[PDB]
């Protein structure tokens, strides 16, 4: 409706008997392949991303936002737990880091 | 072919030019309408040869290789169910090319979700895409993943009911 | 010739692979929409008869 791509903002310009809209949009570029999974199996529990998606660069699993590649460590702060690992088709095994663990470790 | 009639008709001026111009404008407007509706992608996307979409069946909407027209069963049913100086101009886009445009749109929305509409087509598994759509309407991803077989069965049943309803309603 | 609808593109679909963008382009596009016409008035009596 407001240009090709993900619309950010627009500018109106007057024209003789008309209007010209300059649509400023965000276009994704330089995409890269990653190996993905619906959920992460850890401690007999299924972990799902709160807002992102699980990706793998070949050896390590990360969670990233869907529209830009920004890999982050899969923790309990960016994932939520629902059910065990027996129901979700395609769940993979990976560790889930806990930020609270070094606090009581020290 | 009457010369006297044309000589008398010339007394009325450029009425004929106005009518021809209006009809020409309508005729080009129809082609513009078809371009606006169907030609929204500049890439002709194709489905993978293996139709492994996590239980989701799209055979009733994807083009049939057995048919020479390369139409879907639903599109084939739709085409079957629709039946002195005058000329009929052919449309600029033929039916097979319009079907090809719809096939490209279907392949893009199945293999890439909404990414192809906003830029380059980014591949994503179809259950994950469905989970994204579930999150769009405010339902968590887990609900989709846990009940994936049920959701796929419901979708296939609904698509079959659509074909039956179109074939059974005049 | 018979027209080509678009450049051919086969998306590499598989059940466990995703494509994630690593960059972006800020794209500005133009959309021209007519708003008004020339306001014309015709004196019917003067036009037909003067
Ligand atoms: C996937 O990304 C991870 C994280 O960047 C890579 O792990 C790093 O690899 C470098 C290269 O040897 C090491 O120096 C770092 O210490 C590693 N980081 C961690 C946290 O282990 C991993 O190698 C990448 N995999 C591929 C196939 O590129
Ligand atoms: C992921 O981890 C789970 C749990 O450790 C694995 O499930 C085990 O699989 C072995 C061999 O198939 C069985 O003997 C165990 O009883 C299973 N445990 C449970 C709790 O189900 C699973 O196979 C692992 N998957 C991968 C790909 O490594
Ligand atoms: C997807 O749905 C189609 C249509 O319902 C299935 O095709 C049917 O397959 C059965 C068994 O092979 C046949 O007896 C039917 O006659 C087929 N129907 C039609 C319309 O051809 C198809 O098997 C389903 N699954 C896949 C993976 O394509
Ligand atoms: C992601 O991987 C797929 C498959 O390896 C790549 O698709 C191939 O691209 C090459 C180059 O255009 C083609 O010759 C192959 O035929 C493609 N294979 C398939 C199955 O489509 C794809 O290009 C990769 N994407 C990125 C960004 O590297
Ligand atoms: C993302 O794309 C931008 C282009 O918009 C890249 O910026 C270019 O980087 C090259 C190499 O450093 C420069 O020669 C160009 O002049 C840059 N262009 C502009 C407009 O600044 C940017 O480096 C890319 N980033 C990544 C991570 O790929
Ligand atoms: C993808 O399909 C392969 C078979 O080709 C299967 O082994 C694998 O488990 C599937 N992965 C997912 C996530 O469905």
């Amino acid at each position: 409706f407001c240009g090709k791509g993900y619309h950010l903002m627009s500018f109106p310009q007057s024209a003789p008997h008309g209007v010209v809209f300059l649509h400023v949009t965000y276009v994704p570029a330089q995409e890269k392949n990653f190996t993905t999974a619906p959920a992460i199996c850890h401690d007999g529990k299924a972990h799902f991303p709160r807002e992102g998606v699980f990706v793998s660069n070949g050896t390590h699993w990360f969670v990233t936002q869907r529209n830009f590649y920004e890999p982050q460590i899969i923790t309990t702060d960016n994932t939520f737990v629902s059910g065990n690992c027996d129901v979700v088709i395609g769940i993979v095994n990976n560790t889930v880091y806990d930020p609270l663990q070094p606090e009581l470790d020290s | 072919d009457s010369t006297e009639c044309s000589n008398l008709l010339l007394q009325y001026g450029s009425f004929c030019t106005q009518l021809n111009r209006a009809l020409t404008g309508i005729a080009v407007e129809q082609d513009k309408n078809t371009q606006e509706v169907f030609a929204q992608v500049k890439q002709i996307y194709k489905t993978p040869p293996i139709k492994d979409f996590g239980g989701f069946n799209f055979s009733q909407i994807l083009p049939d290789p057995s048919k020479p027209s390369k139409r879907s069963p639903i599109e084939d049913l739709l085409f079957n169910k629709v039946t002195n100086g005058l000329t009929v101009l052919p449309p600029l886009l033929t039916d097979e090319m319009i079907a090809q445009y719809t096939s490209a749109l279907l392949a893009g929305t199945i293999t890439s979700g909404w990414t192809f509409g906003a830029g380059p087509a980014l591949q994503i598994p179809f259950p994950m895409q469905m989970a994204y759509r579930f999150n769009g309407i405010g339902v968590t991803q887990n609900v989709l993943y846990e009940n994936q077989k049920l959701i796929a069965n419901q979708f296939n049943s609904a698509i079959g009911k659509i074909q039956d309803s179109l074939s059974s309603t005049p | 010739y018979t027209m080509s609808l678009g450049a051919e593109n086969s998306v590499a679909y598989s059940n466990n692979s995703i494509a994630i963008p690593t960059n972006f382009t800020i794209s500005v596009t133009t959309e021209i929409l007519p708003v008004s016409m020339t306001k014309t008035s015709v004196d019917c009596t003067m036009y037909i008869c003067g």
